[PDB]
């Protein structure tokens, strides 16, 4: 496993060297052109009406 | 309503922290050089600038050069 | 005709943006394209009546920023290059729209 | 959205359309390793095969998870992108 | 038409119409006026001539 | 300036449509084998792209040729240098507007299905303004060019002034070379 | 309350002010102080007259604007040059007599 | 100099406001085009006889100029 | 159901204006205590400022030199 | 949205389609024609061509301003 | 153009923030990038200014090649004169 681990670690830096400088993402992906466009509106947020009134 | 944000404790120590760096100062190396140089340097070196400045403009018009502090 | 070249789609725009929920999304769309399509086509006039017709416009409203001599104002200058320039930015403004 | 019977056989062609794989044992409820037998390899490459082909990306932790057909169908029919 | 199992509609007549027209128009422009400005643009005769 | 908008809006509004269709792809490494589904687009990109390389007798073979025929007429080390990286730039230009079209439209596809199944072509209120901007990218450049860039034009008046000593246009007419005045044409087509 | 809406000023040094000495006399330094004012306000709208006329000049005046208006160019680059209060920074060459 | 006399006078090149660039000996070959030039809304098919002229003048320029720069070249040579 | 022939679904603007909750029909929404000073004071601002303005006498500095700049001008000439 | 119902905006907001679009843009029509009548009678007013066109124009219908200015 | 996905839960901090937070650009979104972010991480910043300094270079070095070849130097045709001294009153000399 150690033999292992090493060819591993070095298998990750030559990646790491040559992987692609602008790899290819879905648009809705995470680092899309079209991530966070239109998002749906979050759950659980209200609205209150009559905030600041001079009497309750 | 009850409109008052979900305070976060870290967010809160950094906070504080952020507002409180009077009491990090310590005079070290880094702190005395930067002190040195954008404090008392740069603004002497805008100083000197700007009475070249009004210097030039006084040979130019012929006039003796004026006196500044 | 040229303040209306220049400020139609300021009303457009001011009118949909202030009353963007009574006009809707196509009610707003339909107005801002036809205050730029106006524009462009008295654009298109201008360029008759200025380029082909040898003229000049010359405008001038307020003093705007007025001192001593610092001369500002909110003038509008009509040259060949401008209505050049008019021609592109409203037609294409229009296409766009 | 898209239905999960058609989930279900789009992931089926998937799997089916393999070399190391015998078409007629393909079963919604199989695993690679055990049933069809294929190693971690040839999972990670279908799982990249069922990515091209339903236009959606996955994370590398869950595409490691991904390891049999149930879970593939049940991811995909999860995932509104589908 | 459906080749394996995708099928593909056709692109809509007028789409077609437009493209295939507006293109030979530009391919006809441009076979015009290289007849009428060839050797001017090649220098063989000055447009005075 | 003129010309440019022209033929760049038509590339924009095009690129939009294909993107439009496309599910908002935007990536040209999936986006190939369009040429059949997207006829009318392809055609507008297609006449775009002519126009911005300068293919003769466009709206971008009077504009841009011209520039770099007074580029070279320059005969200054400011003009040296612009006539070669004009030179140079019309090559990379043709080289990337070519293949553009070409990952765009002609290259076999390498899109994915999903996006293949479900595209359909620029709407009415997108083509009516695509055929105004291919109209105009075809005869624009034809119609102004004794209009703006003739010889001694009385056309700008006053708004455009140019020194005596710095007018070389009818220099660069009556002098450059043909091989010079063909340059972009060879560039462009190496590019291609 | 006041009389009518036009300004009424003086167009003359006020009297009992000493070169030699002008803070002697508080008041007279003062009016004297207000009337260099009034001359310097009258001496820059003079150059702004000449400004606009110039203007005017080489609108009317097209291509051939460097000769039918070149008296105009030196008249108010002339009128230009004592006008300011502490335009110290422009050139003598424009700003000295 | 030229070998060409300037036809036109400063009066007349004035009144028709020909541009400053191209006051040279052919301006009163392009006062005619830039007078058609206007009337016809600078089409480029419209004005050909005096558009044509003009090149020609202004050809002839360049060439007498062309000339007396490789005499000077051989002179020099 | 084309967009633009159908006709929109929702009857009022979604939310209510500076969120107040509308009053039950029938009823007219009670002021508060600045708002009436508050209006009348915006209005009186306005009137104040616009009247007053307007009906300034123009005697600036700029424009009083700039007669007396005329005058001498026309004196001079 | 679920919320975005409750939420007043001056430009309407997600998805707006109010009832009555169409009187509504008719009504901005005829309010652009209204707030464009003083802007185009101040134009005709402001408007100064000190250059007589070579060919008529319609600007000669309205503006008067037309070789009027002089430089003296 | 149409409604996408939500955009999930954001980071609610559990351990002590960095001193330089305020340097990492987080939207409501559980993917924060900072403020300052470097389009190519393959290549180091020193690595990249080399590079660049190379492409300005090559940018001077062509400058420096138009300099040498003296375009000026090998022009065909006389400079032109305009009749009427040149157009000294035209282009506004003393008359």
């Amino acid at each position: 496993p150690d033999t292992i681990d090493r060819l591993i670690a070095d298998a990750e830096a030559s990646y790491n060297k040559w992987r692609h400088p602008d790899p290819y993402i879905v648009p809705w992906a995470p680092g899309g052109s079209k991530f966070t466009r239109n998002p749906a509106p979050p759950q659980g947020i209200e609205i209150v009406y009559d905030y600041g009134r001079e009497d309750n | 309503g009850g409109m008052e944000a979900n305070k976060n404790k870290f967010i809160e120590d950094w906070g504080t922290a952020r507002e409180n760096l009077e009491f990090n100062f310590r005079w070290t190396r880094r702190n005395l050089a930067l002190v040195g140089i954008f404090g008392i340097a740069i603004p002497v070196l805008v100083y000197k600038g700007i009475v070249r400045e009004f210097h030039m403009q006084d040979e130019d018009n012929g006039r003796p050069y004026r006196k500044f502090m | 005709m040229y303040l209306l070249i220049v400020f139609l789609p300021l009303i457009g725009s001011s009118f949909a943006g202030f009353f963007g929920r009574f006009l809707g999304s196509e009610g707003s769309a339909i107005m801002t394209t036809t205050c730029v399509s106006f524009s462009s086509i008295l654009s298109l006039i201008a360029f008759y009546e200025v380029a082909l017709g040898a003229s000049a416009c010359y405008l001038r409203i307020a003093p705007w920023i007025s001192s001593e001599m610092f001369d500002a104002s909110w003038g509008f200058l009509f040259d060949s290059l401008t209505v050049v320039m008019l021609i592109v930015v409203t037609f294409i403004s229009s296409l766009v729209h | 959205h898209l239905s999960k019977e058609e989930v279900i056989q789009r992931v089926l062609a998937v799997v089916k359309d393999f070399p190391k794989v015998d078409p007629s044992k393909v079963t919604p409820d199989v695993h690679f390793q055990k049933d069809l037998g294929l190693d971690s390899l040839d999972n990670v490459e279908i799982v990249m095969a069922l990515e091209e082909e339903f236009k959606l990306e996955i994370p590398d932790k869950e595409a490691d998870k991904i390891d049999s057909c149930n879970l593939a169908i049940e991811y995909i029919a999860n995932h509104p992108m589908a | 038409t459906t080749y394996k199992g995708v099928t593909i509609h056709q692109p809509k007549r007028w789409h077609t119409i437009t493209g295939k027209g507006l293109c030979a128009v530009m391919w006809f422009w441009v076979l015009y006026r290289a007849k009428q400005d060839g050797p001017v643009v090649l220098g063989w005769r000055h447009p005075w001539e | 300036l003129m010309n440019h908008a022209f033929f760049k809006a038509l590339l924009f509004l095009s690129a939009g449509s294909v993107i439009h269709a496309m599910s908002d792809e935007q990536d040209m490494r999936k986006m190939g084998g369009l040429a059949s589904s997207f006829p009318f687009t392809y055609a507008m990109m297609l006449m775009g792209s002519l126009s911005l390389i300068g293919f003769p007798f466009l709206t971008g073979f009077y504009s841009k040729d011209v520039i770099l025929e007074l580029a070279y007429t320059k005969y200054t080390i400011s003009g040296n240098f612009a006539f070669w990286l004009g030179s140079v730039s019309v090559l990379f230009t043709s080289y990337y507007s070519f293949r553009s079209l070409f990952l765009t439209f002609l290259v076999p596809t390498n899109s994915f299905g999903r996006d293949i199944l479900r595209c359909h072509d620029a709407p009415i209120p997108m083509a009516i303004p695509l055929i105004l901007l291919a109209l105009g990218s075809l005869f624009v450049g034809y119609l102004a060019k004794d209009m703006m860039i003739g010889l001694g034009t009385n056309f700008w008046a006053n708004s455009l002034f140019v020194l005596p000593k710095n007018e070389i246009l009818a220099e660069s007419e009556f002098a450059a070379p043909t091989i010079t005045k063909l340059i972009p044409i060879l560039f462009s087509t190496s590019g291609a | 309350g006041r009389k009518k809406g036009y300004v009424e000023f003086d167009e003359s040094p006020p009297d009992d002010f000493d070169p030699a000495n002008p803070y002697k006399d508080p008041v007279a330094m003062l009016e004297m102080r207000e009337y260099i004012v009034r001359e310097k306000w009258i001496q820059i709208e003079k150059a702004k007259i000449i400004r606009e006329k110039l203007r005017w000049c080489y609108r009317i005046e097209g291509v051939n604007h460097l000769q039918k208006c070149r008296h105009l160019v030196n008249q108010y680059l002339e009128s230009t040059r004592g006008i300011g209060w502490g335009k110290d920074g422009r050139h003598p060459s424009l700003h000295a007599p | 100099g030229s070998s060409k006399k300037m036809i036109a006078t400063q009066e007349e090149m004035v009144e028709a406001r020909v541009p400053l660039a191209y006051r040279d000996q052919c301006a009163h070959l392009l006062i005619p085009l830039n007078k058609c030039r206007q009337a016809e809304f600078y089409l480029p098919w419209k004005c050909e006889n005096e558009r044509h002229s003009y090149e020609k003048c202004e050809y002839e320029l360049v060439m007498e100029r062309m000339l007396q720069m490789q005499k000077i070249r051989e002179e020099q040579k | 159901p084309s967009r633009w022939t159908s006709p929109g679904h929702e009857e009022r603007p979604k939310g209510y204006l500076f969120n107040r909750t509308p009053p039950p029909p029938g009823q007219s929404r009670k002021w508060e205590d600045w708002e009436l000073p508050c209006y009348i004071t915006s209005f009186l601002t306005i009137v104040i400022l616009g009247v007053g303005l307007n009906a300034k006498p123009d005697l600036t500095i700029e424009t009083w030199a700039h007669e007396k700049a005329l005058e001498r001008l026309k004196i001079e000439n | 949205g679920d919320f975005r119902t409750k939420v007043w905006s001056m430009t309407g907001g997600p998805y707006c389609r109010p009832k009555h679009w169409k009187r509504n843009t008719a009504i901005a029509m005829f309010g652009v024609v209204l707030v464009c009548i003083p802007i185009a009678m101040k134009s005709a007013e402001l408007e100064q061509r000190p250059h007589h066109p070579v060919r008529p124009i319609p600007s000669q219908l309205w503006c008067k301003n037309f070789g009027t200015k002089d430089y003296e | 153009s149409g409604m996408g996905l939500p955009v999930g839960k954001h980071y609610i901090p559990d351990k002590p923030l960095p001193m330089n937070e305020e340097l990492l650009w987080d939207n409501g979104t559980p993917f924060p990038e900072p403020c300052i972010d470097r389009i190519a991480d393959t290549v180091g910043k020193y690595e990249a200014l080399a590079w660049l300094c190379g492409g300005l270079s090559f940018f001077a070095s062509l400058g420096l090649l138009a300099v040498w070849n003296d375009k000026a130097s090998k022009i065909p045709f006389t400079p032109k004169v305009y009749p009427y001294d040149n157009l000294r009153v035209e282009l506004g000399g003393e008359p």
